[PDB]
């Protein structure tokens, strides 16, 4: 006995507009080898690979480009220069 | 019109006053520029040196070119937030 009113008259939606004929043939294992690798990550897991390449490029590198950043860090002052002169600070 | 307004040190200006506070700013963002134009003459110079003399630019002006080679690190753009965030001798 609770329905939404008589008084409604509700119609279908359309978006409008014209049917633009297809340019385009879809190719199914095109379709699906670009839907699996878009999605990717939700099927990503844990290997030996996958820790092998996360060990070098998250921790390993930064970690190498973090010891020449800061241990070369006023050194070099090639502004100038003339011969014999000390071309480093340290 | 060239117009020339006046110098102001940031030394005894009383930084509350935006008026002279940024008059200090300026003054020394221009004589730096100033401070530079000698650096941009002085390189004009020594390349006419280099192209009348020709086979003997190496003792025509031996002068010029270690002149040039010692303005180089002390005439350029170096800021006026080094001298007004910090005081020498205190
Ligand atoms: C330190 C290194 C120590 C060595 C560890 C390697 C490690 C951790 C890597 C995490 C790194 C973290 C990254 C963050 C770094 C931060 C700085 C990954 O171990 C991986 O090693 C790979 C190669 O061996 C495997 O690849 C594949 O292998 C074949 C199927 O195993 C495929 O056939 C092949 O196609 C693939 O090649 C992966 O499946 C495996 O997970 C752990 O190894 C161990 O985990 C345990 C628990 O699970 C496993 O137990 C078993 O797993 C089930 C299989 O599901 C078994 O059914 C089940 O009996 C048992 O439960 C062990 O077996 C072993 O794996």
């Amino acid at each position: 006995e609770l329905k939404p009113s008589s008084a409604i008259q509700r119609g279908p939606l359309n978006k409008g507009g014209w049917d633009a004929p297809h340019a385009l043939h879809n190719d199914g294992a095109i379709d699906r080898y670009a839907h699996w690798r878009t999605f990717y990550q939700e099927r990503f897991k844990y290997t030996r690979a996958t820790g092998k390449s996360t060990l070098i490029f998250l921790v390993a590198f930064p970690a190498l480009i973090g010891y020449v950043a800061y241990q070369s860090e006023g050194l070099f002052e090639f502004a100038g220069k003339r011969r014999g002169e000390s071309v480093t600070t340290r | 019109e060239h117009q020339r307004p006046e110098l102001v040190s940031f030394d005894d200006i009383n930084y509350n006053d935006h008026k002279k506070v940024r008059e200090a700013q300026e003054s020394y963002t221009r004589e730096q520029f100033i401070r530079l134009e000698a650096l941009k003459t002085v390189r004009k110079a020594l390349e006419k040196c280099y192209e009348e003399s020709g086979p003997n630019h190496f003792e025509d002006c031996k002068n010029l070119a270690e002149q040039y080679l010692d303005m180089l690190p002390t005439h350029r753009l170096q800021g006026y937030l080094g001298y007004q965030r910090n005081d020498p001798s205190k």
